[PDB]
RNA sequence: GCCUCGAUAGCUCAGUUGGGAGAGCGUACGACUGAAGAUCGUAAGGUCACCAGUUCGAUCCUGGUUCGGGGCACCA
RNA sequence: GCUUACGACCAUAUCACGUUGAAUGCACGCCAUCCCGUCCGAUCUGGCAAGUUAAGCAACGUUGAGUCCAGUUAGUACUUGGAUCGGAGACGGCCUGGGAAUCCUGGAUGUUGUAAGCU
RNA sequence: ACCAUCUAGUAGCUGGUUCCUUCCGAAGUUUCCCUCAGGAUAGCUGGAUCUCAGGCAGUUAUAUUCGGUAAAGCUAAUGAUUAGAGGAACCUAUUCUCAAACUUUCAAUGGAUAUGAAGUUGCAGUUUCUUUAGUGAACUGUCAACGUGAAUGCGAGGUCCAAGUGGGCCAUUUUUGGUAAGCAGAACUGGCGCUGUGGGAUGAACCAAACGUGGAGUUAAGGUGCCUAACUUCUCGCUCAUGAGACCCCAUAAAAGGUGUUGGUUGAUAUUGACAGCAAUCAACUAGCCCUGAAAAUGGAUGGCGCUUAAGCGAGAGACCUAUACUCC
RNA sequence: ACUGAUUUCUGCCCAGUGCUCUGAAUGUUAAAUCGUAGUAAUUCGAGUAAGCGCGGGUAAACGGCGGGAGUAACUAUGACUC
RNA sequence: UCAGAGAGGACGGAAACCUCUCGUAGAGCAAAAGGGCAAAAGCUUGCUUGAUCUUGACUUUCAGUACGAGUACAGACCGCGAAAGCGUGGCCUAUCGAUCCUUUUAAUCCUGAUUGUUUCAGGUAAGAGGUGUCAGAAAAGUUACCACAGGGAUAACUGGCUUGUGGCAGCCAAGCGUCCAUAGCGACGUUGCUUUUUGAUCCUUCGAUGUCGGCUCUUCCUAUCAUUGCGAAGCAGAAUUCGCC
RNA sequence: UUUUUUUUUU
């Protein structure tokens, strides 16, 4: 069976990503990372909520997927599949190791002790720090209550302490809502699907004319 | 009974116990390891210079 | 198709040295040609640069420094009309004459011409200036640049000219004209004839016999200058004699006033004004289209 | 334990600088080195011959021999409680003139010139000693067009 | 757990340095027989266990993965 | 204001497109008997001077890319030394000194030596 | 088998190794060894002294340099990796998250060198080296002139003979293996070992401070209700716990909760009379103390007794007590 | 030497290791002997016994004595087949 | 001038060869990895033997010993090049060996001491034959019939730290529970507790702490099976479940 | 030299 999370909770070793040196790493449990109305236009979901961590620990792929499913079910049932866009902002890339030992009577005969104790891959965990964003979501201003309740329900699936906050930014973009609105009215921000691109000044006036800013 | 146990714990203290000895000042005077041709010419020059 | 010369490519690009980009200096050979042994310190190492343009032959003497080479003497084929020749300033005879002029000129300048006269009788035999008295002959190492080293090349013609003038240029007769690569034999008579331009006169006669029109098309300005296939050798001999008689450089003229012929770079305000004008014009066209 | 090869751990030490590979510029060879001069050692990976050992990289030494295309250098090396003046034959490409000694020579030249000039002109001998920067002296500051600004700490703001 | 060995037609087994994939039985066709079986004459057939690399070309040579099989797993 | 030979620093010099180019020069260019080298006079080599600035090359243009410099980021990140400092811990702040780098913003677009020459 | 002798057999192993004072005073680290319980070797240490009377330094300043770790970057190369956008894949510009064996860039600490007399200017000789060349390089001379060129501290250097050691351990920070370990392995420095003394009730390592033998005074850390020398001293708050809490290492406690109480943040309603019943109120948060979460075996531990406007928790003030420490005798 | 009254039986294997029997066997073999060269020490070569190597026997000598697939008018199993 | 890309050309196709553009090295350089390299260190080709003879100095390991490897010179004779120049093996970082003995090469060498000649033998100098446990003994097992000097530097039983494993208890609720997440359970996750499991370690004990189980006899702890007093049920009652003191 | 079989009732 899987070892308790307390064994690999805290960050102690250097990063151990899957590479040519570490082979035979089992697939991580969490595969999906963007749920809800992911293909939404930038303006569909102006309100944004973050779920930050207050601990420097390891978030297992199992825990990440558990929180994902919990929040996704809550929002699908309370607000519809096409009313939100949830983004898991943390990917499990750190590999933990286990030094398996036999646990039957007489195991000491075949046990190797501490000689050559380098472990084998066990699972994929995501290294987290204080202030790191675990979950993010963009929704309509009339669904912030559901967003906060969903993040509340999900945080109990993670170890340690998490804090749910609402961001001043326009959805997942990098501009506060007021500046985003002003720049979009001006013509400096071009739709980039979920996000937007800044249209800088410099360059040939031939492309300038296509959108005079 | 493992007995490899290498370390560098007290070695700096031992080295500084008697002070770190800097190199002498006459080491730059010897012509050891200088070019043989140059040394030969120098020997010829020194052999011939008139004292007075 | 994926774009190759993109932002990352230009970010990572490293430009070769200026002269390698210009395809004008071979640095691998230059390092070996110009670098002096560190135990000789700041003693100059002298290089005889030979170059052949489409219409001229350049021979120079130089030595290197941290801030650029120092050319000490020079001689150009276009400077031969003072010693005669008006045409054929690129052939073997002109190259040899330019080399001889350079050698005599620099020996005069450094005051060794009287001590070292070199070979004053053109015979085509290999000649190495032999040390006379106490002062050894001036020494230079040949620099051909990017020219191919073939037997009978005009670069080696210039080198032979300098060596005959009396500058110690280390060399072998292997790549002189008249040296047979197969039998490894040297034909001094053939080399002398090529130096004196007998090949040019032979071509003149051959074309004159073959076709008059082709002969004129080939030797138009030779005839205008009055050089025919029975006078060229004597002309080259006279040129050699004049070069050996006098080799001082020609005097310099006065500096004429100069006026701008090219456009001057716009200022910051001018560039911004042009930007504004183009913006206004483009907006006008967009509105009117 | 580590292997004891010559170039162990020199991956970045012996590498060229970014966008700096290729042909070696010729001022390196044109530079003049004389016995008694001080030179810094910085290995050039592009020249595998006459390389200095990794322990002498970034160290300054004094030349004692000048060969065709190399120099013998005396470099101090720490070995336990003694500093050994090791002798190494390094090629020119791995060598660079040291500027500390030339700066000191310039200062000595200036000192001698000032002393000679003052003595010839009859002036008193001037001060020729470097002094540590002394504490700032007394002065006055005017507030005209520079009125003091009252500063206070700022309140905490939740920056999401 | 450690140390080895093997994986090739439907089945059982060879095979070469690396340049052919074979042997037997099985399957299909024709013949002999009243018919079947034996017998005779033909044909087609393999995941070279999977992957990556090495060289001109790899079933073969090298490394890793999956399955199976063998030996050891002792003191007190 | 320029051209050539040889350079030094090796993009502020590179790259893209375009305009102009007086004089020297460079270059393209014509020919292939001879020297020389190729399947091929394309390259290389040799003899020349009808023609051209078309290209190279030089100067200039571009709200040009790159490169370089500066500001901002920011006294921020990080960090030396101190505490019978806070906290269960992870960590956090304070005292004492050092102190960055991206994004973004603005500017610059080769300098120069020896020799020869043009204007 | 037994008896005598070789025989006091050899032992890198165990045990012991006998008077007093004075001075100095370590190592468990390097290399080689059929080497790992042992040696030789260098290091650390003692003694004898000898040559002299300014050049050195576990410290700074100035000048010049080396590095690729922290931070930073991947909308820069390599390797991963989510999502769409504009022209199923493909291209373009983006985007989320990463690297011990990635990097354009790049600290702080850190390393090295130089900072004058063994120097600087000239003049005047030598060379068979070097140069076309007194052209250079170097040297030589009882050559001529100039005179100490950052701070602070301080006497410096040389030779010989030889011991013990060559099981280490602990701590702040960094760090590898391991689920962890009073586990195993490393880096810098300081310690214990070798070391007593005041304090932490007790302790090899913690805090203070190192020691001849005495005295007076003052303190460090720590403390002042009684054990116990020093106040039930002074000011403001918080806390009631059916065994509260009580001082670095340190002698366990978490997620989650409380309509206990005390402060704060935000948003509303309210005197055009706010909530309850036929004059402030409401809601969500936040963090101090307290409570629940909180189960182990002989009877027992803020050290004990006890303490509740404390003798507890936090911020502070006067004075006072006390070292083998500091001053003086 | 092994086995171990009586009763009833004592199967297959001589490939391995032993033991043993023949030898024509120039396959391999020491000392001695013989021949060659040399002035001699000495060098080269030839023979050269037993043994070993070739052949046969022997297990109441030491000892040893297999795998994988398919298959029967319900299934199962597998007399049978490869 | 490479890897590669784009665009063209009978058979020719995704892939044969030819052609033109672009191409910062994305190729190649005997091998592992990392550095380095573009008129080259890569590819093609010509000629060659510097992979030769000789002594010192130095770097690396380091005791500043040796071997090995390498660096910069000096003397000789050479190779390539027109020349400057480059060359003592491999672009650099690994690719290897003491004493004794044998063997070979070298001098028109030295010695065999009663005088000489020739064999023979021994020496001086440089290589090879090998020690891979690679600073270099010539080396198969078993002991339960066992012995000695020691070791808690070192294992097996207890004790000590740790708790992966073992056991026990919590938090959010996706679902089960006819409907109903919480009567009673509770997945995906996650927080703790305990030392009646087995492991990890090797701190104490090897000049000895008698090492399983049972019997007998005390006392203690509860995480409560029964009984006392209670609260809650998917509690109408023999019965049964959860919870509290 | 080799030469095995022929479903039940009629
Ligand atoms: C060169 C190598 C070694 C040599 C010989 O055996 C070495 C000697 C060494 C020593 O000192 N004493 C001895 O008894 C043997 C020999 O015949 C071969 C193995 C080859």
């Amino acid at each position: 069976g899987r070892r308790p999370a307390r064994c690999y909770r805290y960050i102690k070793n250097k990063p151990y990503p899957k590479s040519r040196f570490c082979r035979g790493v089992p697939d991580a449990k969490i595969r999906i990372f963007d749920l809800g109305n992911k293909r939404a236009n930038v303006d569909t979901f102006p309100a944004c909520v973050h779920m930050m961590s207050n601990e420097r620990e390891h978030l297992s792929s199992e825990a990440l997927e558990a929180a994902r499913i919990c929040a996704n079910k809550y929002m699908v049932k309370n607000c519809g599949k096409d009313g939100f866009h949830l983004r898991v902002r943390k990917h499990p890339f750190h590999v933990t190791r286990i030094n398996k030992m036999l646990s039957c009577a007489g195991a000491d005969r075949l046990q190797t002790g501490m000689r050559g104790a380098y472990g084998k891959p066990q699972g994929l965990v995501a290294r987290v720090d204080i202030g790191d964003i675990l979950f993010s979501m963009r929704i309509k201003e009339g669904n912030v209550k559901h967003a906060i309740e969903a993040f509340r329900r999900a945080k109990f699936k993670f170890p340690g302490r998490q804090i749910i906050v609402s961001s001043r930014k326009w959805g997942f973009t990098k501009w506060d809502r007021e500046d985003y609105e002003r720049m979009r009215a001006e013509g400096r921000l071009r739709s980039d699907g979920v996000g937007v691109q800044l249209q800088r000044e410099h360059g040939p006036l031939t492309k300038w004319i296509e959108n005079p800013i | 009974a493992k007995s490899k146990n290498h370390t560098n714990h007290n070695q700096n203290k031992k080295a500084h116990r008697n002070g770190i000895t800097k190199p002498k000042k006459h080491i730059f005077l010897s012509m050891k390891g200088v070019d043989a041709k140059f040394i030969k010419n120098l020997r010829f020059s020194r052999k011939n210079n008139k004292r007075q | 198709v994926k774009v190759i010369k993109n932002k990352a490519y230009f970010k990572r690009y490293q430009v070769k040295l200026r002269r390698r980009r210009e395809g004008k200096t071979d640095y691998y050979a230059r390092k070996r040609l110009t670098v002096q042994d560190k135990n000789k310190y700041n003693t100059p190492k002298y290089r005889l640069i030979v170059r052949i343009t489409n219409k001229d032959v350049v021979a120079q003497l130089a030595y290197s420094k941290i801030e650029g080479d120092v050319v000490v003497a020079s001689a150009y084929s276009h400077e031969l009309p003072r010693y005669g020749l008006k045409v054929g300033l690129t052939n073997y005879a002109a190259a040899y004459a330019t080399g001889l002029l350079l050698a005599r000129r620099h020996l005069k300048t450094i005051g060794l011409d009287s001590t070292y006269k070199g070979h004053e009788e053109l015979t085509g035999e290999d000649y190495n200036v032999e040390e006379e008295g106490d002062r050894a002959p001036f020494k230079a190492v040949l620099d051909i640049g990017l020219a191919r080293t073939t037997t009978g090349s005009k670069i080696f013609a210039v080198m032979k000219g300098v060596a005959d003038g009396g500058i110690n240029v280390p060399h072998s007769e292997s790549r002189f004209f008249g040296f047979d690569q197969e039998s490894k034999e040297y034909n001094a008579e053939a080399h002398r004839d090529r130096i004196l331009g007998k090949h040019v006169a032979d071509y003149m006669t051959y074309l004159k016999e073959e076709d008059e029109d082709r002969y004129k098309r080939q030797f138009s300005k030779f005839l205008a200058a009055g050089l025919n296939a029975d006078n060229l050798v004597a002309t080259y001999q006279k040129v050699h004699s004049a070069i050996r008689a006098d080799a001082s450089p020609a005097a310099k003229k006065a500096a004429k006033p100069s006026k701008r012929h090219t456009a001057k770079r716009l200022t910051y305000d001018e560039r911004k004004q042009r930007v504004a004008d183009k913006k206004a014009l483009l907006l006008q066209l967009k509105e009117q289209q | 334990t580590n292997s004891k090869g010559l170039r162990r751990g020199t991956r970045y030490m012996f590498a060229r600088d970014f966008r700096k590979h290729g042909v070696e510029h010729l001022s390196t060879y044109y530079t003049q080195y004389k016995r008694g001069d001080l030179v810094d050692i910085k290995t050039n990976g592009a020249f595998q011959k006459g390389m200095p050992f990794k322990a002498y990289h970034g160290r300054t030494g004094r030349i004692f021999n000048v060969t065709r295309g190399a120099v013998g250098i005396i470099v101090n090396k720490r070995v336990r409680g003694n500093i050994l003046p090791k002798r190494i034959n390094i090629r020119i490409e791995h060598i660079k003139p040291s500027k500390c000694r030339t700066d000191f020579l310039n200062r000595v030249k200036s000192n001698d010139e000032k002393r000679k000039a003052a003595k010839s002109a009859g002036q008193p001998v001037p001060a020729l000693k470097r002094l540590p920067v002394a504490p700032r002296g007394a002065h006055t500051v005017t507030t005209q067009n520079n009125e003091p600004e009252l500063l206070a700490p700022l309140r905490f703001e939740i920056v999401a």
